[PDB]
């Protein structure tokens, strides 16, 4: 079977690589995942579809002029010289009459088109006249704005281009719409001033991969010249997929790798005949495709580093939640509230299971590198501090603990004042000082402290103190204005003084500063690294704040009430313990990260409705009824005893009215 | 400092004719509903000299995190039936329900199977002759 | 000031020539689409008291010769004097004066904020001060700074702050900026990347030229490059000129034929000879307030801001009123009962004036035919969407739901007959696949959705293509989640596991549907589809139309019952009239169950300290609920 053997054959080829063709794969896959991969499909990818090669056109023109066809191959200059003679001698209406016959044919798209449009390239620069790439984009649900003439540059309907640096036959099969006979190669910069700039900008702002384009081509030579005109290192090195029959001479490779190219050879990766071009293309393309799915992941150091590649950024945060951790692994492991871990489905090696098995045995942790050992010594601490215990299958009697290590949650206002009056050491100190101040009123000072925090983080590359400091300021802005408009119609004379702690000039300062902010756009305005390296810290600045927690909270409450009326029993985790665990997770996260959003109506309603359900279930469990055989079914559980945290939560986010009615009802 | 304590139970569902383990899963909830019905069953005097006690008993069970036995899956996949269930929850009780019926329904989730709905429901089926709904066995604590 | 300025701007808007009005209209549209790029130069920085260039040339001149020049320096003396100083005195002396002059901290004038108030995609400045960078950082608009050749490739973000004339970030030296004559003589050889990166933004963006003179070196070089292009081939740049004297007509004709579309600042207002801050402000506030629709007062204009936002929503058969406050901006909230209220307009009310045209016959008759046939379509569509007149003019308030979906009523034979008959008008095909989804023939629905996606990209209808792709993804999910359970619970539930899908078909769908994410579908569509059909974004994400469940939280703790029922019927009508397969998944069933259970529970609660159901309630209860849920509600 083809698929039965090819999957393992690709692995055998991968482990046999020289590791010089492994950094290229790493960089190509990273560019593909970062949206900065651009292909440069040449004139050798369309030949797989049996498209007419240019030499069969020069032969047709040469037949018209010099009687019989030429005896021998054509050089690199006769290609541009024979059609020019035909144009300047035979005419122009006959020049296109042969292009129509040799190009008015529809051919199928080869699988290499799918391989190219499987890494999601940003743009696709091509030098072909056919419509094969456009057709492949059409029948795969990707919209590329086509650019084959100077007048199409300004009218770009979309952002992902399909720039054709050679022309196209959309306007008609005429030689004036394509790059052709030598004159077209001379009056090019004067005839195509915009397309050249777009190509040379996509080359300089993306990672370019060359497919097709046997070495010695005209276009590759021009690109090498232009890159030679570059300064020292501003440009990256374009990759180059060479798929010729014979292997590459070492001298030629040394010559071409000192000019900018990074040649990925195909003949030196597999055994193939002189006319096995499709397999040579597909080997490199399949290695590139199957490297990004982590199929080629075997070693333990790979697993530890990969897990460190999604946990290391989350070190400025003090306690991340568990349901949010599922986003950090691209939906691969359902981190549960109790700390157990499950497998979503998978994509490659089970790195989470390997990490857990490494943590189980000290010897296996000692059977690895030293730097990876230092990484593990931090991953273990982070996972223990964030309530992750084991795999789902290896669960058991989990004594799940909760902790809110924050002065804000425990009152202690004098300690807050003592900390605030003291000087500040680092920006993280100013963040906590601003949060404590906001908890202690004094919002005029808090807004200025947040502004100073935002201004003092200019080149520190610490978005957590920048993304949050703005957001908190927004939440320290609304609470100001929402407070200002409530002291005029309700606090007009409630204290006999019409006390407005904020003056009239400050409210006009914040209006000028906090204007057109559009907090929903802030996450999309951050750098490309922050938009993926901290993708969890996005639900703060939207309407998703406690949104899906309430969406599941309704299901949990309905299930609790149903099991309350069905006279049913519960095993393991229930619809009431999960509510408590989720509520404590959110409560610890918000306070420990010092987010001002823990003082708004949505949170005060969510905690109220959660704890009301918990009290309902506890009181029902205090008066259970004996059954026929259910008397020996639900025993020791007793999972709800109102502790110090419950009491402090049952008197801060809690309302006198409901306690008035819920006490008797 | 709150600390939540959660136990677990293992549910073993198998066939009747052999010891072929149909599958093994967890325990999520159980409902023992014993009650009577509307007045249509018993209206006026009727059987006044001999009042008969009618007891409608239902046993519903739900299991989560279920994986099917590979050997049984292979046997059944390559080309009515009465089954049984065994409980081994913790002391530790050994509850056995014989002649149960597996109900179920198919649900489709937007997020490619968010939580994958691995909930399987069983209903206790009682025949006119068979009477043992559940065998409760207690062992050392 | 507070009233004088507001009245003066609106008065000046009415006297502007059609040329300036067209320029403002184009600039506002470019800014709204997100393709506006400003070109800041010396003049937006000198408003912050930054030193001018001539004050450094004078220092060089008096350190070379000994006395300041007796007159104003020409264009050649700006580049030749500092070059003579560099050649003769040296390089460290040339940098000492630069450190003395440019090592100063200055504020940011309001113009620097106004430039950021229009949301420019990029910003191209030819000065070396960090005032614009500071303004961008403080206002929260991250811009990747590009002041060196090595910075082009290492661009973290997508928005640029290209400083095409060097910068002093690396230090106060003359090797990082372009000041001397030979620096300009070797600009294309020392800066080959920032030249392409500047010539590309000019060609693929709208460009404004605030802060520049009309005879600068940069402007003339840009015009020389522009004249080397073809026929039109690009958008002519705009040029905000803020010089004291009005522009002469001959010099305006000469420059408007080279590419510039000049908007003179000393022609819309009269100001002192040195009031530059009140000449930038006039144009900038004119543009900003034209964005806010303040300068809109006419009957035909409200049929353009109303038709221009409702016309794209014509392919859809019934759009919800909950998100109808999104096709228009957040102002003018729309309520389920059919009541309209303005919330964040900050301009001339259009909908409130719109209702008046539907409340008379002579005012309507005074509209042009092109603006009147538009009004007829708007009126009939608005009636069809249950958006009856303004809140203040409340009258007979009735609520009716008339879901005409042939699948809601479960007329399966009619669905089969419709499927059998050959269909044209590809929208009619879009229905059939949904019917094929209802009957369970998911393979045929997938094939018919693929056929619609093939023959829709060529057309100009993006709504059908987008909805077909979403429906195909949902059908693929349903097929995969059914096959994963047939080889599973199916043996126990039925026995003799059914294979309703061929293995080859499953391999085909796994080869096609794989490598396709649903979160980036709406981000791949064209710019027009991303703005005309933005309300269709929630369908793409897995949290579809979840703007109702949170009020279920809020309404659980015109009453809440009527609004909840109205939203339930609105969602049902939206998801059934527009054929969407996402109405048969667990999330929507859970939402329907929650809403109906809350309504029933509240009826029982109000019965103590009642409710009348109908056909649409019975169908929802019998379909989206289960036996267990109905037993629970009956016993509780
Ligand atoms: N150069 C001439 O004048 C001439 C004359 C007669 C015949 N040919 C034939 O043209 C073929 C290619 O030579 P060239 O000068 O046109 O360019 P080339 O061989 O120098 O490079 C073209 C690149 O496209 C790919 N390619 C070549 N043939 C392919 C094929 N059948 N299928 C898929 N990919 C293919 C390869 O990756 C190649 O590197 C040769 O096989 C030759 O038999 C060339
Ligand atoms: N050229 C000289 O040698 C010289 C000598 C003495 C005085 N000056 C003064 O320097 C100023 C600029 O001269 P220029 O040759 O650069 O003309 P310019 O028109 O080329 O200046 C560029 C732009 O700066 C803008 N701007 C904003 N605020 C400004 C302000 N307070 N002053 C000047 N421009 C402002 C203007 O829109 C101007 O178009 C003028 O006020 C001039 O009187 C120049």
């Amino acid at each position: 079977l083809e698929s039965k053997r090819y999957g393992e054959k690709l692995k055998e080829v991968f482990l046999m690589l020289d590791n010089n063709v492994v950094e290229c794969i790493k960089e190509i896959t990273e560019s593909s995942r970062n949206g900065k991969l651009v292909f440069f499909v040449g004139a050798g990818v369309s030949t797989l579809s049996d498209y007419p090669q240019w030499w069969r056109l020069v032969d047709k023109y040469h037949e018209e002029l010099y009687g019989s066809p030429k005896k021998g191959n054509y050089s690199s200059d006769e290609y541009l010289r024979i059609p020019q003679i035909f144009y300047n001698v035979k005419g122009e209406m006959a020049f296109d009459g042969i292009l129509k016959d040799f190009f008015q044919v529809d051919k199928p798209t080869n699988p290499i088109h799918d391989k190219i449009l499987a890494m999601n390239p940003a743009h696709v620069i091509t030098t072909n006249y056919d419509n094969l790439i456009d057709t492949a984009c059409w029948k795969r649900g990707k919209y590329f704005s086509v650019i084959s003439a100077e007048e199409d540059v300004a009218n770009a309907t979309s952002s992902r281009y399909l720039l054709k640096v050679a022309g196209d036959f959309r306007k008609g099969f005429k030689g004036e719409n394509v790059v052709l006979k030598e004159d077209d190669y001379l009056n090019y910069d004067q005839n195509y001033p915009l397309i050249s700039n777009l190509m040379k900008t996509i080359i300089a702002t993306h990672t370019i991969v060359f497919i097709g384009y046997g070495l010695g081509d005209y276009n590759i030579n021009m690109l090498l010249n232009w890159v030679r005109k570059l300064q020292k290192d501003s440009f990256h090195k374009p990759f180059f997929i060479r798929t010729d029959p014979s292997p590459i001479e070492n001298e030629t490779l040394i010559y071409y790798e000192n000019k900018g190219l990074r040649i990925i050879d195909a003949a030196s990766l597999i055994d193939s005949n002189e006319y096995d071009y499709l397999e040579r293309y597909s080997a490199v393309m399949d290695l590139l495709i199957e490297s990004q799915e982590n199929k080629f992941i075997t070693k333990d150091d790979e697993v530890i580093d990969y897990i460190y590649g999604k946990i290391s950024p989350l070190f400025a945060l003090q306690y991340i939640r568990k349901i949010d951790l599922k986003h950090v692994f691209e939906y691969d492991y359902h981190f549960e509230v109790n700390g157990t871990v499950v497998r979503h489905k998978n994509k490659g090696f089970g790195y989470m299971e390997r990490f857990f098995e490494l943590k189980e045995s000290c010897d296996e942790r000692s059977k690895l590198s030293k730097k990876q050992y230092e990484r593990f010594n931090a991953l273990f601490n982070f996972f223990e501090k964030n309530g992750v215990i084991c795999m789902a299958k290896d669960a058991g009697t989990l004594n799940t603990s909760i902790e809110i290590n924050s002065l804000a949650y425990h009152g202690k206002y004098d300690v807050m004042k003592k900390f605030i009056e003291e000087q500040s050491v680092s920006i993280e100190d100013d963040y906590k000082k601003a949060f404590f101040l906001a908890c202690l009123g004094r919002w005029e000072e808090s807004y200025d402290l947040y502004s100073n925090i935002i201004l003092n983080s200019i080149d520190e590359s610490n978005g957590c103190v920048y993304y949050l400091s703005q957001i908190n300021r927004y939440r320290i802005y609304q609470s100001i204005t929402q407070a200002v408009t409530q002291f005029n119609g309700l606090g007009l004379l409630t204290f006999g003084r019409h006390y407005k702690p904020f003056t009239d000039e400050f409210l006009a300062r914040i209006e000028r500063e906090m204007t057109n902010f559009n907090i929903d756009d802030l996450f999309n305005g951050m750098p490309f690294e922050f938009q993926k390296k901290y993708k969890i810290l996005e639900f703060l600045s939207d309407n998703q704040f406690l949104y899906d927690d309430t969406v599941k909270l309704f299901e949990l409450t309905n299930k609790v009430r149903s099991e309350m009326s069905e006279g049913s029993y519960s095993f393991g985790m229930s619809s009431d313990i999960v509510v408590l665990l989720r509520l404590y997770d959110n409560l610890r996260f918000l306070y420990e990260n010092c987010l001002w959003s823990v003082s708004f109506h949505e949170f005060h309603q969510y905690i109220r409705n959660s704890m009301s359900l918990l009290i309902e279930k506890a009181e029902y469990e205090r008066t259970r009824d004996i059954d026929e055989l259910g008397f020996s079914f639900f025993g020791k559980k007793s999972g709800f005893f109102m502790e110090y945290y419950d009491f402090v939560n049952i008197s801060r986010h809690f309302k006198i009215d409901d306690i008035k009615n819920l006490e008797r009802s | 400092m709150k600390t939540v304590i959660q136990d677990t139970a293992d549910v073993y569902f198998k066939r009747k004719s052999d010891g072929k383990l149909v599958f093994t899963a967890e325990a999520q909830t159980a409902s023992f509903s014993q009650a009577i019905s509307e007045e249509k069953l018993r209206g006026g005097i009727g059987n006044k000299p001999l009042y008969i006690l009618k007891s409608e008993k239902e046993i519903n069970l739900t299991v989560k995190n279920a994986f099917f036995d590979l050997e049984w899956l292979a046997m059944t996949q390559g080309e009515s039936e009465r089954y049984e269930v065994e409980y081994r929850t913790i002391s530790d009780i050994y509850i056995q329900f014989p002649n149960v019926s597996p109900s179920g329904e198919f649900e489709m989730s937007l997020e490619n199977g968010n939580a994958l709905a691995p909930e399987i429901k069983f209903e206790a089926l009682a025949d006119t002759d068979t009477d043992e709904m559940a065998v409760v066995i207690e062992a050392s604590r």
